């Protein structure tokens, strides 16, 4: 399976802004326990969300995750400097985990 | 107060094994799977596979099953990864990270990763 990202996304301070995650063999269900994960400058990754809407502890309340339509999305609210990153999601596929190829996503100052 | 300690680089001949090495600590070891992710410029994540530590169990990404064994040393709570027979398509940042397998299902921790360069 290919998990196909937007490849870049520009957005500006306080907009909202959704990211989404694609799956190359049909629908991404709750099956698939979507991950968002966060890289920022430095090799610095974190982990953001988990099976498909949990966040993790620590991670701002603006982000969240959802199934919209047949795509996993990570969903942005008032998106702020800090926020500027590579954002890659994860899908998990019976015996094994396959990454997508990371979103960049600019934030306008 | 959790974190996954990888040491910075290796610089490793072509055609040669390196063992890495991702020691946790801040919680309970034996409690969360830890999982291998290769990064190389532009072409994203790879995920190599996962251990269970409590049990020792492995699942590989079918591409690196004879590339990669991983294994735990629970007394020293450290995840190693050895990697061998290795070329120049193998240099790049590998990562160790947890997974909250019996909670939430994200990869919430993860080590600042180990640049491998394999070169002559
Ligand atoms: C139970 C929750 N299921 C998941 O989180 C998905 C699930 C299953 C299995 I078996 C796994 O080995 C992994 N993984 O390796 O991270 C994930």
């Amino acid at each position: 399976a290919v998990v196909t990202q937007e490849s870049a996304l520009t957005t500006s301070p306080g907009e909202t802004v959704t990211l989404t995650c694609r799956s190359s063999t049909g629908a991404v269900t709750t099956s698939n326990y979507a991950n968002w994960v966060q890289e920022k400058p430095d090799h610095l990754f974190t982990g953001l969300i988990g099976g498909t809407n949990n966040r993790a502890p620590g991670v701002p309340a603006r982000f969240s995750g959802s199934l919209i339509g047949n795509k996993a999305a990570l969903t942005i609210t008032g998106a702020q400097t800090e926020d500027e990153a590579i954002y890659f999601c994860a899908l998990w596929y019976s015996n094994h985990w396959v990454f997508g190829g990371g979103t960049k996503l600019t934030v306008l100052e | 107060q959790v974190q996954l300690q990888q040491p910075g680089a290796e610089l490793v001949k072509p055609g040669a094994s390196v063992k890495l090495s991702c020691k946790a600590s801040g919680y309970t070891f034996t409690s969360y799977w830890m999982h291998w992710v290769k990064q190389r410029p532009g072409r994203g994540l790879e995920w190599i596979g996962r251990i269970d530590p409590n049990s020792g169990g492995t699942k590989y990404n079918e591409k690196f099953k004879s590339k990669a064994t991983l294994t735990v040393d629970k007394p020293s709570s450290t995840a190693y990864m050895q990697l061998s027979s290795l070329t120049s398509e193998d240099s790049a940042v590998y990562y160790c990270a947890r997974y909250d397998y019996y909670g939430s299902s994200y990869f919430d921790y993860w080590g600042q990763g180990t640049t491998v360069t394999v070169s002559s």
